[PDB]
């Protein structure tokens, strides 16, 4: 009964600050504490610190003192800052929080943000070109066919990809980015639906690149043979 | 610091039967308070880790009780007493006592289901694509098992290379199969000088590979 809301996935240049913000609600009879974590794409899990109910702060030596976490005007509102940022920093960030009942007793890492992406790079950001994949008889399987469609040349990750505004989720599979010789990123998410509601259905992609506030809706229609 | 091994790094396990996933400490766990600060986590694609055990072998809240944790020391291991097909994911431990909090490396979870020969489709470039100068050909391998698949295109019978990119999604919670996705790409020019496109897929469920294809301009 806890939320932890972070800021959204970004790009940070080279030597520069990356600065996150995270919110957490649902405490009310205890203290709380808020401790920080980080996954590079594809590993595993670093501790970056914490922020102790009174304000006080324990860091990752690792961090090398480049790690500041702080709390902000807003109620429940707290920011980390790493300055002089490398490639090293490229990760997902997460903020965990757990009920601080005093000194001697406190628990950790009980409820988790969503994660937020930071893509430590010198390059400009680039919204997805949407393309469809069409269904035909190509794509029908007995009954069933498959739609979806290519978000492609954009840049940093991620992307997120719904259908029908959220309303369709069933038979959905929205694959890994691929990274092009080019430097951006190509994903496709594919959705398998009766073939008898093509003529009746509207099939539509919601891409949203929060990077470079890029949304696009892609309907998808159907070909001929 | 801390250095937390996790045993094994990989978890294939077939559906009912038991897991078990150990952890190692460099430094006794044990604190001053005669508590023991060892965590485990699990953590699904592209999502964040979710809390399962706090001091050693509590449960949280909504986690069944065929997961259970024990240990003492340095010596840690989760069990899952009968694996469902929604225990896939990467189990990782931690510990708080000691500064810093260390992790250990991830154990990724897999189901051994039976052979499910995967449902191939293909997809045409869009006119969108095309007014821009490129082509890309979608090749898709829907709710196969096991992982291992492969994936060939053929322009008019000819074998491409270097010109394709595929990615596979983690296994499936609830059928425990993998989707694999691939693209082909090519300019408008060479797109537009080839007429049969395919994409020929090879893996255990299919007693011979199996070959998708268009030519375009059909329809």
């Amino acid at each position: 009964q806890v939320q932890l809301q972070e800021s959204g996935p970004g790009l940070v240049k080279p030597s520069e600050t990356l600065s996150l913000t995270c919110t957490v609600s649902g405490f009310s009879l205890t203290s709380y504490i808020v401790d920080w974590i980080r996954q590079p794409p594809g590993k595993g899990l670093e501790w970056i610190g914490v922020i102790w109910a009174g304000g006080s702060t324990g860091y990752n030596s690792a961090l090398r003192s480049r790690v500041s976490i702080t709390k902000d005007t807003s109620k429940n509102q707290f920011s980390l800052k790493l300055s002089s940022v490398t490639a090293a920093d490229t990760a997902v960030y997460y903020c965990a929080s757990a009920a601080y009942y005093s000194y001697y007793n406190y628990d950790g890492f009980a409820y988790w943000g969503q994660g937020t992406l930071v893509t430590v790079s010198s390059a400009s950001t680039k919204g997805p070109s949407v393309f469809p994949l069409a269904p035909s008889s190509k794509s029908t399987s007995g009954g069933t066919a498959a739609l979806g469609c290519l978000v492609k040349d954009y840049f940093p990750e991620p992307v997120t990809v719904s259908w029908n505004s959220g309303a369709l989720t069933s038979g959905v599979h929205t694959f890994p980015a691929v990274l092009q010789s080019s430097g951006l990123y190509s994903l496709s998410s594919v959705v398998t639906v009766p073939s008898s509601s093509l003529g009746t259905q509207t099939y539509i992609c919601n891409v949203n690149h929060k990077p470079s506030n890029t949304k696009v809706d892609k309907k998808v229609e159907p070909k001929s043979c | 610091d801390v250095v937390m091994t996790q045993s094994p790094l990989s978890l294939p396990v077939t559906l009912g039967q038991p897991a078990s996933i150990s952890c190692k400490s460099s430094q006794s766990l044990l604190y001053t308070d005669g508590k023991t600060y060892l965590y485990w986590f699990l953590q699904r694609p592209g999502q964040s880790p979710r809390r399962l055990i706090y001091l050693v072998s509590k449960l949280d809240s909504g986690v069944p009780d065929r997961f259970s944790g024990s240990g003492s020391g340095t010596d840690f291991t989760l069990k899952i007493s009968r694996v469902e097909a929604e225990d896939v994911g990467v189990y990782y431990c931690l510990q708080s006592t000691h500064f810093p909090h260390t992790f250990g490396g991830g154990t990724k979870v897999e189901i051994k289901r039976t052979v499910a020969a995967p449902s191939v489709f293909i997809f045409p470039p869009s006119d969108e694509q095309l007014k821009s100068g490129t082509a890309s050909v979608v090749c898709l391998l829907n709710n196969f098992y096991p992982r291992e698949a492969k994936v060939q295109w053929k322009v008019d019978n000819a074998l491409q290379s270097g010109n394709s990119q595929e990615s596979v999604t983690e296994q499936d919670s609830k059928d425990s199969t993998y989707s694999l996705s691939s693209t082909l790409t090519l300019s408008k020019a060479d797109y537009e000088k080839h007429k049969v496109y395919a994409c020929e897929v090879t893996h255990q469920g299919l007693s011979s590979p199996v070959t998708k294809s268009f030519n375009r301009g059909e329809c």
